């Protein structure tokens, strides 16, 4: 139950039920992006 | 470098306890939730869902709990114009083809509509005709002809009119 | 992990009006009616920081409910970048 | 409410809702068929008064509807006992309950299949029958309207012809026949007489 | 730093432009037009061109897929090639910009389906414009002047939006002093400013799911694309779906995402603010004139409006005249004379009053449909937002130079009709409320439908008790029609065959039992003359898009003028209408004289005549007599 | 669907009918109901499911509740010579359930 959520459940997979009352707008995140030094002009590729 | 990066989308949902299963004079407890990639745009507000995800902690000494979404077990919800299968498996299609050829299917559907309700035979037949609906047509000049059948029930109370309407919504695709 | 202790039947009963100041830092027994519950929030108990130069989580530190230990001087690296709390490594306690 | 009624007028017949609030202008789509149940103007409708008086709805609203089912709770002891026994059997009597009843889910999927696969058209010989019956019905209603000073509370207009055509096409779609049949027309007219023109006949 | 890939893309696009000479011809036409405009002074078309992406796909699949998938590396080469072509053509001693039309495959989306997977890809979004920012200038080059040296210094600015590829961030510092410390005086009027406007596009209400919150995207327009839309329009904006900013990745929840604007298309739709302009080919113009040379051209056109509707011939003629409209007179001193024809239909239930209105809504160049009680006097006219205190244009203001189709006119509140008085007659909307004193301009023609008060038009009582409307309001309406559903066996029969023939109508390519699918028909604002199927079964019936073309041509090209023969006919008809009592369905005012003149002018328009003759005045008088007296010859 | 100004978030709160999903709902001053309250009472008593369509939330909450109601006759006193219809302002569809 949503009221029964406990600190012992932190970082553990939890099964629970409820009602969806609000869905925010899609926000784009980064999964792979290419960067550059303003000085070195050194390309790089971070993966998240 | 934005023209070379690759992005994925994130959507924030907020879950609330079922409104009836709450303490009497207490605001229902709601919990902020997050999903991403193909789990985005999978639910609409008001849907009753079951959630599999990681209970987590977010700092704004105290901390704010929230759940990463791993899977959304969306229950059966209201059937809307968009929320419909529109796709029939083969066996279902042949079964419907067999049913359409039955000679008494008109009587079966008359018997199938509100079978607990006694009498009102022609009313049930008219209900069946309403559920089928006529033909929707569009004249070349833009004129549109009615392709729906609207029926009025008018009588003394206790004639099961409300129950018949409830049956009609329970059987119809969208109501 | 830890056993907490319950104390009952405190002979002194003080209503909310007469707390004044002399009752600070002392055990007090009060009566009243509950108005609002703020819910359950997991409170840090066994906090595990880490340093950017370390690359690993530091040894767990107890955090009493006075104020958390915002470390500014790394024990190992002496670096000013130890501000990071890793979730599942820290032990949390219910706070309402 | 009146503000709802004015919108329901267009929705039932033009199958659309027009909105022109300040700043937003659009014509939404409401392609639905409405089934309405209502008590008469009084708690019980008395034929002792003028039978046009027990019909609370105006001529245009009744013109929208494809039929008006005037149902009366008659006072037959045998029929009342029949209803009571039916109710007891249904209400945990377990005297009920193959092949004569289609489940709700199966019937709903059949409804979807019928609506989405086929949409019949009238046969050319059905048109003559429909026109003849429509003209005869209008002339009979004119006979009544000459007989009675009050105009018929339930009107028969071109919308009634549309209703009969739509019922015939509905039956043909039910039978999954791409062409509407004469038997379909006869059944539709039978329903029309049983549904409308008896409410009209009940009124002066 | 010249690059080989850039040069190769440039030469490939130059080959493409050389292959399809139409774009070359258009560029030449733009250049010669601008030169001619400069010649007359001893408007300026923008340096833009529309590319059909389909032709590019046919010509070069690789380059097409490159534009669609990675426009950052492909659009600038194309723009450089086009600029080179323009410079080479302009042998006579500001780069050109590129625009796209055609099919976008899976990139044609709505604001709801703009998932992040479409970023950095040329998308074509369709929706409704909710907010439009003010058109502000943007500083791109700043010319300064050193008072001591006497030399003009300049600097060029840039930002992430104005270029597709990410440039190295150079902070924008305004030069206050010379390199040698001399003071600089900024030279406005020599520095360059570019118009910049941001608009928000929201999911179209027609296609949006009902009962759910809408989704919106922000569009950045620039230079010639600014102020091409009005809030509430339906648009098809195409441009790169760029993402901007560090997006919080740099230490201070996603990335700022917006659609850089390449092209904006005002999409015409049913009951919206945008009109629908039909391209008139020379073939179309010749056909229009030839059909105008016909004798019963008025009858042919009028019968072409609602073939599926039997009868109501006079109502159809009135609607045709209303669509054509009369000329507007603005006297030198300043006074205004109404030049529109209003029509009111009062009749029994199921006499087709609404279907005619819906036809007018679907066929007029600019029409807006409203119902009575649902739309208040705030919905009509205009309203003040109070949010600072901006004006929200209502139904009648949006329908300027158009048609307003009001349904259930009887039901609409008395206060609403009080509001509609001035709009119907003076063709202005005055606010003068809450410190906002403006006079909005709403020159629209109104057509309405109302049931008679007693549910049906009972001829036993006088017209006044059945109509149940103020006399002034009825005076506003140019033509008032009363239609009664009367029982007649011959008429009932004929109606029956007509309706039955309409119901058994087959589309050109549909199966007998196939269900007909509807389409939204979002026409883009900018086959034979007659129709194969006539439901009434010889007078030819014209194809309805051809009727729209005819109406557009007549409204634009021809402006009739009154002539003495007509003046006399209209004067005599007005006099004997006013001085003779026949229990008219409407009272007679000077508005009836104006109506006679306006109908005569509209009829002259229908014949494509620069002058009004006796026949037009006779037609107008007969139509008005049928309207009022209820009788004809 | 109301937002608490201090915390600034939406909450879906059902009526007393929804809260008493599997219990009783005691409605005092039954005659003195608002129009919205009367409509909600009628919906709960007829279909046992309150439906909500505000702020993007389109769902039908469940309310299967037994109603114990107290109401006052018109004029603060029951007139015996009148039927039940004239004694109480509630309309017949409300009472019939
Ligand atoms: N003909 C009937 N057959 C079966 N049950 C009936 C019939 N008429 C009434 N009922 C019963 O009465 C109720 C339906 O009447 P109701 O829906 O209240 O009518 P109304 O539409 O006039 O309000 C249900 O409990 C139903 O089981
Ligand atoms: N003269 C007519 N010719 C063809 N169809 C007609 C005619 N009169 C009525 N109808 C049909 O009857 C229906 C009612 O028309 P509608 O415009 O809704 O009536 P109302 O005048 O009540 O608004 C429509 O389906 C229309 O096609
Ligand atoms: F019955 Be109608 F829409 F005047
Ligand atoms: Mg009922
Ligand atoms: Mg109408
Ligand atoms: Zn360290």
């Amino acid at each position: 139950p949503l009221r029964d959520l406990d600190s012992e459940h932190v970082s553990k997979i939890v099964r629970l039920s409820g009602i969806i009352i609000s869905t925010s707008v899609l926000s784009s995140r980064a999964t792979y992006l290419s960067i550059m030094c303003r000085n070195c002009r050194h390309t790089t590729s971070i993966t998240i | 470098i934005h023209e070379s990066s690759k992005f994925i989308d994130q959507q924030f949902l907020k879950l609330q306890e079922i409104p009836e299963l709450v303490p009497v004079g207490e605001m229902p407890r709601n919990l902020t939730m997050t999903c991403d990639r193909y789990l985005t745009n999978k639910v609409i507000p008001g849907t009753r869902v079951t959630i599999v995800g990681i209970y987590s902690i977010y700092n704004s000494a105290i901390r704010t709990p929230y759940i990463k979404i791993l899977g959304i077990q969306s229950d059966v919800e209201t059937s809307s114009i968009w929320n419909s299968v529109t796709m029939f498996t083969e066996e279902e299609e042949e079964e419907f083809l067999q049913l359409s050829r039955n000679p008494k299917l008109y009587e079966i559907l008359t018997n199938s509509i509100a079978p607990s309700i006694f009498g009102n035979e022609d009313i049930k037949k008219a209900i069946v005709c309403l559920l089928m609906g006529g033909s929707k047509k569009i004249l070349p000049d833009g004129m549109r002809l009615r392709g729906d059948i609207n029926v009025l029930l008018l009588g003394d109370p206790g004639t099961a009119k409300s129950q018949l309407l409830k049956f009609v919504e329970k059987v119809s695709p969208i109501a | 992990s830890e056993i907490h202790v319950r104390i009952s039947d405190f002979p002194t009963i003080y209503s909310l009006r007469e707390l004044r100041e002399s009752n600070l830092s002392s055990l007090v027994r009060v009566t009243g009616v509950v108005t609002r519950r703020t819910g359950v929030f997991p409170q840090l108990k066994y906090v595990k920081f880490n340093c950017l130069k370390c690359g690993s989580i530091l040894g767990p530190f107890f955090q009493d409910s006075n104020e958390e230990i915002r470390i500014s001087f790394c024990t190992n690296c002496k670096s000013k970048g130890p501000f990071r709390v890793n979730g599942e490594k820290t032990v949390y306690r219910n706070y309402q | 409410r009146d503000e709802d009624r004015v919108a329901i007028h267009e929705a039932m017949e033009q199958q659309t809702i027009s909105i022109a609030k300040a700043g937003i202008t659009t014509v939404l789509n409401s392609r639905t068929s409405v089934l309405a149940a209502a008590n008469p103007i009084y708690g019980r409708y008395d034929d002792l008064k003028s039978p046009g008086d027990n019909i609370d709805f105006q001529t245009t609203i009744l013109s929208r509807f494809d039929m008006i089912f005037i149902v009366k709770d008659d006072h037959n002891e045998e029929r009342d006992i029949s209803i009571a026994n039916h109710v007891i059997n249904i209400h945990t009597g377990n005297a009920n309950a193959n092949g004569s009843e289609i489940s709700i889910e199966k019937m709903k999927r059949y409804i979807t299949y019928c609506r989405l696969k086929c949409a019949p058209r009238l046969s050319p010989q059905a048109a003559e029958k429909l026109s003849s019956n429509f003209v005869t019905i209008r002339k009979q209603l004119l006979i009544n309207e000459l007989e009675s000073t009050e105009r018929s509370s339930i009107p028969i207009t071109i919308r009634q012809l549309e209703a009969i055509i739509r019922i015939t096409e509905s039956l043909a779609k039910l039978e999954l026949s791409p062409i509407a049949q004469e038997r379909h027309v006869d059944e539709a007219i039978r329903l029309f007489q049983a549904s409308t023109m008896d409410a009209a006949s009940q009124d002066p | 730093a010249p690059d080989a890939v850039f040069g190769d893309r440039v030469r490939r696009f130059q080959e493409f432009l050389d292959t399809f000479t139409s774009y070359r011809d258009s560029v030449r036409s733009i250049q010669v037009y601008n030169s001619n405009n400069a010649a007359n002074y001893n408007n300026i078309l923008p340096h833009r061109i529309i590319i059909s992406l389909d032709d590019l796909r046919e010509f070069d699949r690789s380059f097409w897929s490159g534009i669609l998938v990675e426009p950052a590396y492909f659009i600038p080469p194309a723009e450089k090639a086009l600029t080179d072509l323009a410079d080479s053509m302009d042998d006579v001693p500001h780069p050109w910009k590129l625009s796209f039309k055609g099919s976008f495959g899976a990139h044609a989306l709505s604001p709801r389906t703009l998932t992040a997977q479409h970023l950095n890809k040329l998308v074509s979004v369709e929706g409704i414009v909710t907010k439009t920012s003010l058109v502000r200038p943007k500083l791109i080059r700043s010319v300064h002047y050193a008072a001591k040296t006497g030399r003009f210094h300049y600097r060029d600015y840039t930002d992430a939006t104005t270029t597709l590829t990410t440039r190295i961030p150079t902070p924008a510092i305004y030069p206050t002093e010379d390199t040698e410390g001399n003071k600089l005086t900024t030279e406005y009027g020599y520095s360059t400013f570019i118009d910049h406007q941001r608009i928000t596009v929201q999911e179209m209400p027609e296609m949006a799911p009902a009962g759910q919150l809408p989704r919106s995207i922000d569009v950045i327009l620039d230079d010639d694309l600014v102020d091409k839309t009005k809030p509430g329009d339906r648009v098809n904006v195409v441009g790169v779906f760029k993402s901007l900013g560090a997006g919080g990745m740099n230490q201070s929840i996603g990335f700022k995402t917006l659609i850089l604007g390449n092209t904006v298309y005002p999409l015409h739709a049913r009951s919206t603010g945008v009109a629908a302009r039909q391209m008139l080919t020379d073939f179309d113009i010749r056909n229009i004139n030839k059909l105008s040379k016909k004798k019963d051209i008025f009858d042919i056109l009028s019968q072409s409006l609602a073939p599926s509707i039997y009868g109501h011939d006079h109502i159809k003629k009135a609607i045709l005249l209303m669509l054509m409209g009369g000329v507007e007179k603005n006297l030198e001193n300043g006074s205004h004379l109404r030049g529109d024809i209003n029509i009111l239909m009062v009749g029994d239930p199921s006499t087709a009053k609404s279907q005619l209105l819906r036809f007018v809504l679907n066929t007029a160049s600019l029409a807006i449909a409203t119902t009575g009680r649902g739309s208040s006097g705030v919905g009509l006219t205009a309203a003040v937002t109070t949010d600072e205190r901006r004006l929200e244009a209502g139904a009648m203001v949006l329908a300027d130079r158009g048609v307003v189709c009001i349904d259930e006119f009887d039901k609409m509140t008395d206060v609403d009709r009080v509001a509609i008085h001035e709009v119907m007659e003076q063709q202005t909307v005055t606010i003068a409320k809450a410190g906002i004193h403006t006079t909005l301009n709403a020159r629209c023609s109104v057509i309405a439908a109302a049931n008679p008060v007693f549910g049906q038009y009972d001829v036993n009582r006088d017209p006044h008790q059945n109509i149940a409307l103020p006399d002034s309001l009825l005076s506003r309406f140019d033509l008032l029609f009363v239609v009664t559903d009367d029982i007649n066996e011959i008429r009932d029969r004929s109606i029956s065959e007509h309706v039955l023939r309409t119901h058994r109508y087959l589309p050109p390519g549909y199966l007998e039992g196939e269900p007909v699918r509807e389409r939204l028909n979002l026409s883009l604002a900018v086959d034979h003359v007659f129709e194969k199927f006539n439901p009434l079964l010889i007078p030819k019936l014209v194809t309805i898009p051809f009727l729209r073309k005819y109406v557009q041509y007549a409204k634009e090209r021809v402006i009739p003028q009154l002539t003495q023969e007509a003046i006399n006919v209209i004067v005599k008809n007005y006099t004997d209408l006013r001085n003779d009592d026949n229990t008219k369905k409407s009272p007679i005012t000077a508005r009836t004289l104006e109506t006679l003149i306006r109908l005569a002018t509209a009829h002259a328009k229908v014949r494509l005549s620069k002058t009004v003759n006796k026949v037009d005045a006779k037609v107008a008088a007969n139509l008005l007599r049928f309207a009022l007296l209820g009788e004809d010859i | 669907v109301r937002k608490d100004p201090i915390t600034k978030e939406w909450t879906l709160e059902g009526g007393a009918l929804v809260l008493a999903d599997k219990g009783v709902c005691l409605i005092d001053e039954f005659d003195k109901m608002n129009d919205q309250d009367r409509t909600s009472i009628h919906e709960a008593m007829e279909q046992q499911s309150i439906s909500i369509s505000k702020a993007g939330i389109v769902t039908t909450l469940q309310a299967r509740c037994s109603i114990i109601a107290a109401a006052n006759p018109n004029g603060g006193r029951y007139n015996s010579t009148l039927p039940l219809a004239q004694n109480v302002s509630l309309t017949e569809p409300i009472l019939s359930r």
